[PDB]
């Protein structure tokens, strides 16, 4: 219930920035294309192009940037245990 | 066929975006600039010579094409 106070933050895509402010501009992922501000709890660097960042549901606002996505077929290929054989 | 800022509720442009380009695209952007000089090839130095003399003096010295007027490459 103290993360009832926490937010919804949906995530989106970045296409570019602008120059002599952030500006920034996001495709989300189906509804639109919106250009948007960057909130106050952020690093104004690592939020370079083409960057699955979580954005504020309201106000349209970037809030933590994230890792790419890995086509969840792809990630089920890696080993995740250790085989017992020796040599 | 542009971009332009609008606003949501009201519907009025406000602002003129750039260009309508992807994220792949942008990613295709030779940016880490490799260090290989032309003496790290051996060996096929007439092959170098037809390559600069049909590239790069297109890219710097364009007026000593037209002087006698034919087309780049």
């Amino acid at each position: 219930q103290s993360e009832q106070p926490l937010q919804v933050a949906r995530c989106t895509k970045i296409i570019n920035a602008d120059s002599e402010d952030p500006k920034y501009i996001i495709n989300v992922k189906q509804f639109a294309k919106f250009v948007v501000d960057l909130s106050d709890q952020v690093a104004p660097t690592d939020i370079e192009e083409g960057m699955r960042v979580g954005v504020d549901r309201n106000k349209y606002q970037i809030h933590i940037p994230l890792p790419p996505k890995i086509d969840p077929t792809v990630t089920m290929m890696q080993v995740e245990e250790k085989p017992d054989v020796t040599y | 066929g542009d971009l332009v800022g609008v606003n949501k509720d009201s519907y009025l442009i406000l602002e003129t975006l750039p260009t309508e380009y992807d994220s792949r695209v942008k990613a295709m952007e030779v940016d880490e600039r490799p260090t290989e000089q032309y003496s790290d090839i051996g060996g096929l130095d007439k092959q170098i010579q037809e390559l600069v003399e049909a590239i790069v003096l297109p890219m710097n010295h364009k007026e000593k094409f037209e002087n006698l007027g034919i087309q780049p490459p």
